[PDB]
């Protein structure tokens, strides 16, 4: 896998 | 205020959460306590997608301190997104009440990166310029109304075990050697600062001339620019197989170099055992590529070597190396 925000 | 000490869990070293209670009654979820995000939220019954359907779904109409907020939210991760409503109620994070806080209740959660996720939700612990409009954080609430202790928390993700921990409004010693080590937080938004350089035996192999990294409890793996990384994972030894995944020769890992991160002064080695996940006698690798972005992410592969803290009172974060 995960990759947490934009 | 006090102090919280939030057990996590780790499901394959690539996630690691914690339980919060949402509502009146209390309704149980798992949240991933994300510094590389700032919003609260949770399925719930309005939700049909797939990972809505093998998780815990917030009901509203169950719990009498709900208050409906009416606006939208919508969040894009790395992996994976949201769309939801947003509301107010009361969570409880270990021993601090948390009242009339923002939470998103989720409508879509479109894809498969949260259908195999463990955790139901997600609990964002960066700065508010990252939250979404109308969405205030968890702990900017907790410091604001003066629950917590000390206006940081610090994170140990164990490599050996499932004491894993979250501690809100302190730092525990017993989770770290050495001295703690401040970094200035350079843009507040993630938890971002400059890295100077990373090197091989006293060679520069990546992050020449300086570059921005975020240091993020939400992101599996070491992820840089694509082409930095791959110089990092020639230099290793790790090589892409027929699908993608960059393997490593487990009986390699006594003759791997180190791979060593200088930040504000003070070196960061990551020594071949935490670069490269080992699997029952299959290796690959903790490096992970971005596409076109060059902002580096020191995630759960790092943070496992380096225990961390994240400071608001005084905008830095801080490293030691892990017990
Ligand atoms: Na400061």
């Amino acid at each position: 896998x995960v990759v947490x925000a934009x | 205020g006090e102090v919280a000490s939030v057990p996590l869990t780790n499901y394959l070293d690539s996630q690691y959460f914690g339980k919060i209670y949402l509502g009146t009654p209390p309704q149980e979820f798992t949240v991933l306590f994300d510094t590389g995000s700032s919003d609260f939220w949770v399925p719930s019954i309005y939700c049909k997608s797939n990972a809505c359907k093998n998780h815990q779904r917030f009901d509203p109409r169950k719990s009498s301190t709900f208050q409906n907020l009416g606006k939208p939210l919508s969040i894009h991760y790395g992996t994976g997104s949201m769309q939801g409503i947003l509301g107010y109620d009361t969570v409880t994070v270990s021993n601090i009440v948390d009242i009339q806080q923002t939470v998103g209740l989720s409508t879509q959660e479109p894809g498969d990166v949260f259908t195999y996720a463990e955790f139901d939700g997600i609990l964002g612990m960066a700065y508010p310029s990252l939250a979404s409009e109308y969405s205030i954080p968890v702990f900017d609430n907790m410091m604001n109304r003066h629950l917590v202790a000390q206006d940081l928390f610090s994170v140990y993700m164990d490599r050996n075990g499932q004491e894993s921990m979250l501690t809100l409004g302190a730092i525990d010693p017993s989770y770290y050697t050495g001295s703690l080590h401040w970094v200035p937080v350079t843009v507040q938004q993630y938890w971002q600062f400059t890295v100077d350089s990373v090197t091989i035996s006293g060679v520069v192999v990546a992050c020449e001339g300086g570059c921005q990294a975020i240091l993020d409890t939400g992101t599996s793996k070491l992820v840089g620019p694509s082409s930095d990384i791959l110089n990092i994972q020639q230099a290793i030894g790790a090589t892409q197989n027929q699908y993608g995944e960059f393997d490593i020769d487990c009986d390699n890992l006594s003759y791997m170099p180190t791979v060593v991160f200088e930040i504000n002064g003070k070196m960061y080695p990551l020594t071949p055992s935490a670069y490269t996940s080992q699997d029952q006698g299959f290796c690959t690798s903790g490096f992970q590529s971005e596409n076109h972005s060059q902002k580096w992410i020191l995630g759960d592969v790092f943070i496992r070597e380096y225990y961390s803290v994240f400071d608001r009172a005084n905008n830095l974060v801080g490293l030691a190396k892990a017990i």
